[PDB]
């Protein structure tokens, strides 16, 4: 086995990396990026907690080879502050109360962002059915979907 | 209401700034230099006996730093959140499937899988015993002691041999509820090491870090102040977290090898070898009259605790104090007994038993109120606990109590809202 | 003398351990993720006010991720012990060679060192003030305010004047000590960053965190309990690391870059900048007896404090309610006068004022001694405090005094290992 | 400037770096290595808080190149522990009272040990001596002595 070259815009800057193929694109961000935001809470593409942004499309990175990250543009909840600061959507879940234990957070925020980039102004039909993909155990979900229109509201002025 | 400056008030959360910008760590977001890896060499029989057992060769893996079973344990080697029936590494005998045989630490993952698969292992299996029928037969093996009856409570109140003849009504069946797990998000996770000033540490998913530095001094035989447990930032618990995880396993391998040593548990294994709710079956009797008085209630019930003990002495205990549900009962027959098997750990789960004692008395209330033509609510709101009440256990309600007011409100809300 | 358990013990430190192991962090020794690297551009003059600073050629230096200067400053810009007469980095005027003026963070030393040495700065040198006969002459420019007169204090005592005309023996002399450093083996040292949780903190080498804090909030505009200092394990300090070294610099530059922030002065820049002990020149008369007894001391006292006051305060006070010496003396004056220079500021050092006291009324204990032909340890005896006698602030002694016993077994001893 | 390749024998085990020539030895140990316990307290050679055992004789690393470690045996604080306990001379200044601040600790057990092993049984005159080259600010050196003197008479005990 040779170790392979993976260029990828990682949150929001040009990085590249060679390493060896024989991992999961979580364990890639994990181990070789340090972004622990990313969950792993299943290990079988269940639970949605390994939730990042690839391609404008939010995928369970436990479910990806390290090497399929190639050429790609990956954002994980590190990548979304703004400047240190947590942008409106990050606030909106601070003031909904749609953190209990939160382990899931990570991946509910970059499944709401990435519906919200492409959906401004979303349905609540279309908020659920986005992020259907993320498993919480505490909240039963309520107030997570509350902060995404929560979010939605303010993102009209 | 009873203006408060802050009480009530839904202000933002301590920890969910750091947990809305990933900053926050749980557990297995921990990474310490020279960190070795550890897993765990379970059974995969349900009752036996450990006839031969080889590490030599898991060991002579270039890779894998340290290979050990219960002799490697300088302190006990029994534990447990009530009863101490619980070994970090069994000695005496297997007593369930995934029971912890013995630990490895390596310097990676796969070198841990690889010392895992080996080693070998060969068993004199013993009679599994999975039923509570079976468990009680005064035939089958101890898998405790020299009997199968872990807990046995009962309760009387007044008299229900009496007050089952005052009774224009009278409704019986039988309850049973199922084995259900947690299923936190976060899978169990640990990390110890010797701090820089020398300070056993282990960082881990917990819900009673002071518990389980108790039970890790006990195990390395050092006074509590001189071992160091933090709980780090918890995916969820549910009860399925108060029982010992990877605490004694990583800080063996850490007392051992001296240096940090991280375990994280794959979904699977903490399903596995985590404590599951109890599950229960309940006979029951309730007598009542005419206008709908509640006059006397009797239960039987029997409790499969699993392998071990845990939470099971407070499960039987909390279920037989509440089995005759928020209402007020004159005379209160309980007979309860909780039994040791095979199956998986029955511990702590949401509710401590007092879930399936709901299903059971609710189901014979609502039963009533079915027999005597009355609105579910009213027939509970006219039994309903209110202050000065006496409980089946002989203490009087003083302060607190505004179960008609969750009727009430409740119902009113339902109406509103579904049509009641 | 009491049978105690544990006390008195040579007991085997509770942090010994680290020490001789190596495993022992001192602020240097940290190191975190993403940390960067941080020095200070300091004044080469003495006094003067910045007619002009260019910063923009350092912070066009790639590597390079911020240079500030008291601008980026969100709170206070005013510091001290006891008075703040101290900026965190120069705004109105450089009082001393080494103030403080911009401060750099940067991704490797050699960068911070290649952004001070971009920056350019002028300066309107005002008169650099050295000794205290010029800072006393009211036509010398004020360091500070409207007077380089930083303390006064006087004691006044029974009466001098009286009793000088009724002894036997007036010994008169001028004493005067030096400027000297600490020089604790480790040099300043420290490292902030926001934890895990977004904590702010500041890991330092330091005799005081709990005043570190308040002035890094005070700083900031941070409440208190929103900043964390956690004093490292401190390669000794002597009273020079009660005042502020890095704390601020680091804390505002991780408050600007949201990274961790890591100082470590070279050993000279530690001296430089760092307090020293106040040099004093005492002008004293004493008088006493023929039978060796004391019976006024009046002492007419200088000090230096430097350029800002740290424990100015503390050292005045303190030398002048011990100038005379642990002896009854039923009539003492005492005249004290610390004054504002541009000499490296004198602060805390071991003994606050004390041992520059001591300089003075030993010598004078002595030459009495000699006068009177008396052993320099009876002399000492024979006015020595005890429990009862009555301090030259009007207190008497009520307890814990053992000046005697001290001057006995010394010269016991002394006899016995010297030939006294 | 091109990198150099260094190798040399720490702590025990052979250990090879590619690294750039331009840092001292200090920077070395406690950069590249890791080894902490090597302290920095003047970066002229006088206070030898950053002495370390160099083929068998102690030096102050702050005075040194990098390069200059190549083909050599080094033993820092790191290096004197027993299996992840306390040498003989680490008990004895943990019990002595040599120990303050902590600081100068380290050079100072380096410089004994690096006697002893040398010479078990040397006279006062020679621990002295062998450690002029460590300054203390805490201790005043009378129990920094008294350790070692006591090391050399436990060692001399065990013989049994
Ligand atoms: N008068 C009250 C009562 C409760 N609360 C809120 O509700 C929480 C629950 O408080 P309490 O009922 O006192 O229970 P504990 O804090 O002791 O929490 C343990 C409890 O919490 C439960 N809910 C959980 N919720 C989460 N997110 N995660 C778990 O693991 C949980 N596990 C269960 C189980 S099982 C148990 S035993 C408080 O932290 C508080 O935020 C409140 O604001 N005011
Ligand atoms: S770990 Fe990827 S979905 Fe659960
Ligand atoms: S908040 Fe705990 S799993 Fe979602
Ligand atoms: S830092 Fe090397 S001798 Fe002082
Ligand atoms: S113990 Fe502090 S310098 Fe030696
Ligand atoms: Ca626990
Ligand atoms: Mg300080
Ligand atoms: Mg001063
Ligand atoms: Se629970
Ligand atoms: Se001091």
């Amino acid at each position: 086995m040779n170790k392979i070259t993976i260029n990828l815009n990682l949150n929001g800057e040009a990085r590249s990396i060679v390493t060896e193929p024989n991992k999961r694109l979580l364990d890639l961000l994990r181990e070789d990026f340090g972004l622990t935001s990313v969950k792993e809470g299943c290990s079988e593409g269940e639970c949605g907690a390994c939730t990042v942004i690839f391609n404008g499309d939010p995928v369970t990175t436990c479910c990806m080879l390290a090497g399929q990250a190639d050429e790609s543009t990956i954002i994980t909840l590190e990548g979304v502050a703004e400047d240190g600061k947590p942008s409106l959507l990050q606030q909106c879940f601070l003031e909904a109360g749609a953190v209990q234990c939160g382990y899931c957070t990570p991946g509910m925020i970059l499944t709401a962002k990435a519906l919200l980039d492409k959906n401004p102004d979303p349905t609540d039909e279309e908020i659920t059915v986005a992020m259907s993909g993320n498993l919480c155990r505490c909240t039963g979900y309520i107030k997570i979907h509350a902060a995404v229109r929560y979010a939605v509201e303010r993102c009209a002025n | 209401g009873k203006d408060y400056q802050v009480l009530g008030k839904n202000k933002v959360k301590v920890d969910s700034l750091e947990k809305v910008m990933g900053t926050a760590k749980f557990a297995a977001d921990y990474s310490f230099p020279d960190m070795l890896y550890a897993g765990v060499f379970r059974s995969t029989v349900p009752h036996a006996r450990i006839v031969s057992l080889d590490l030599s060769k898991a060991r002579a893996i270039d890779g894998v730093e340290a290979v050990l079973d219960y002799h490697a344990i300088p302190g006990k080697n029994r534990f447990g959140i009530i009863i101490k029936d619980e070994p970090c590494l069994v000695d005496d005998k297997v007593r369930r499937y995934g029971d912890a045989i013995a630990v490895v630490a390596a310097q990676t993952p796969d070198l841990v899988q690889e010392a895992l698969d080996a080693i070998t292992i060969e068993y004199e299996e013993l009679e599994g015993i999975f039923t509570m029928e079976r468990a009680l037969e005064e035939d089958s093996p101890a898998i405790h002691g020299d009997t199968n009856i872990h807990q046995v409570k009962h309760l009387e109140y007044g008299d229900v041999d009496a007050a089952f003849k005052q009774c224009d009504i009278v409704v019986e069946d039988t309850y049973s509820t199922h084995r259900l797990t947690h299923m936190f998000i976060e899978p169990d996770a640990g990390v110890s090491y010797y701090d820089n000033e020398g300070m056993l540490t282990v960082v881990v998913s917990t819900q009673n870090p002071h518990y389980d530095r108790g039970e890790v001094a006990g195990m390395l035989a050092l006074p509590n102040s001189k071992v160091r447990i933090i709980q780090a930032t918890t995916g969820g618990g549910f009860g399925g977290k108060l029982d010992l995880s990877v605490q004694c396993h990583c800080a063996l391998l850490t007392y051992h090898t001296k240096k940090p040593v991280k375990m994280v548990r794959s979904r699977e294994e903490s399903t596995t070898v985590s404590s599951k709710r109890h599950p229960m079956t309940m006979h029951c009797k309730t007598g009542a009259t005419k206008d709908g008085r509640l006059q006397a209630v009797q239960v039987e019930m029997f409790g499969d605790t699993g392998a071990y003990a845990s939470y099971g002495p407070a499960v039987i205990t909390r279920a037989t104090v509440h089995c005759m549900g928020p209402y007020v009962v004159p005379n209160v027959r309980v007979d309860a007994k909780f039994v040791y098997t095979n199956n998986p750990m029955s511990g702590a789960f949401r509710g401590f038993g007092v879930p399936q004692a709901s299903v059971c008395h609710e189901g014979q209330m609502n039963a009533l109120a079915k027999a005597l033509g009355m609105d579910p609510i009213d027939i509970r709101i006219l039994n309903a606990h209110q202050v000065g009440a006496k409980l089946a256990t002989g203490q009087v309600l003083e302060n607190s109590v505004g179960l008609i007011e969750t009727l009430e409100k409740a119902r009113e809300k339902a109406v509103e809202v579904m049509g009641y």
